């Protein structure tokens, strides 16, 4: 019944994260693209994002990342390891997308 | 309180003009890209008819 | 290139947050983003413009169409002209914009220093202990104006004087 704020926070994230998992049948995403999306939710950027706009968030976030700096994605594409600089840069960049 | 408003506006006045230019400039480049799209299109059609 | 445009744009979105206005800003941002993103999907969409007749006019037996479309592609290889041509009308918008920009800039610069002066003026001039009320009449004829209208009216009630100062009623 009643949900403690700790529980509620998990539920709000959880429900939204589950939405994020879903994919359109017969149309898979690129490997490169999966890294930021998982970054967003894990680093709690998708915590605030209202449930209705999750689909929008994904497409827009990816478009944003490429337009703002596909350089980051190229780096993560080759390095295949998220450096501390990349992690911070991505935190900053993702937060930037969250704002829009 | 009034000073706070004013300080924001000073910095805005120059920097906003930058964006004004920037936005229309990008749009112009994107216009030219349409001619590229037409190159892409005709070739795609040609391959398809030929495949048939 | 385009990333410069967007860095200044999004910096400006969160700046525009901090000032009034956004009525048609978001529609402008939406438009430049829209076509820029359309062009990005274009630029990834683009496959070579040419029929690969190396293998495909080396497998077709129902011929005389490979030369046709070869000639149709190589004919319209000059595609219709570039769309750089808005830079006189685009420049004009920038002129109008510049007029407004300079107006805002000069105004707020003036006002900022005026307000600095105003803060300083309040500290070093202000009868924050006491001063002659005659000196307050000297600094504002509003004093004498309100008094004269009340004396002329014959009201000795001062509206709201008793709601921000006493009235010391003994009744």
């Amino acid at each position: 019944s009643d949900l403690d704020a700790s529980t509620k926070q998990t539920l709000v994230r959880g429900e939204r994260l589950t939405q994020l998992l879903k994919q359109n049948q017969y149309s898979p995403l690129a490997t490169e693209e999966q890294v930021p999306l998982i970054y967003a939710g894990v680093n709690g950027h998708l915590d605030g994002i209202e449930l209705s706009r999750i689909g929008e968030f994904e497409s827009s976030f990816l478009s944003y990342l490429k337009s703002n700096h596909n350089e980051l994605l190229t780096e993560i594409r080759e390095k295949g390891e998220l450096s501390k600089e990349l992690l911070a840069s991505l935190k900053s960049a993702t937060e930037s997308f969250v704002a829009t | 309180d009034r000073i706070d408003s004013v300080s924001q506006l000073q910095n805005v006045a120059e920097t906003t003009k930058v964006l004004f230019d920037v936005s229309k400039e990008t749009v112009e480049l994107e216009s030219e890209a349409f001619e590229l799209k037409q190159k892409v299109e005709l070739a795609h059609e040609a391959k398809a008819v030929l495949d048939s | 290139a385009k990333s410069a445009a967007n860095k200044l744009d999004w910096a400006k979105v969160i700046s525009s947050l901090r000032i009034t206005g956004s009525t048609a800003t978001q529609l402008s941002s939406f438009k430049k983003r829209n076509d820029e993103a359309r062009r990005q999907l274009l630029e990834l969409q683009s496959q070579p413009t040419e029929v690969d007749f190396s293998h495909y006019r080396s497998v077709l037996k129902n011929t005389s169409v490979i030369d046709k479309i070869e000639s149709y592609v190589k004919q319209y290889k000059p595609v219709k002209i570039d769309a750089s041509k808005q830079l006189q009308v685009i420049e004009s918008f920038e002129k109008h914009a510049m007029t407004n920009a300079k107006e805002t800039e000069s105004l707020v610069s003036k006002e900022l220093k005026d307000l600095q002066s105003t803060l300083d003026n309040i500290q070093s001039a202000r009868p924050f202990d006491e001063l002659t009320v005659d000196d307050l009449t000297k600094i504002k004829p509003e004093i004498d104006a309100k008094v004269e209208e009340m004396v002329k009216k014959g009201k000795w009630d001062v509206p709201g004087y008793k709601d921000r100062f006493g009235n010391l009623n003994v009744m």
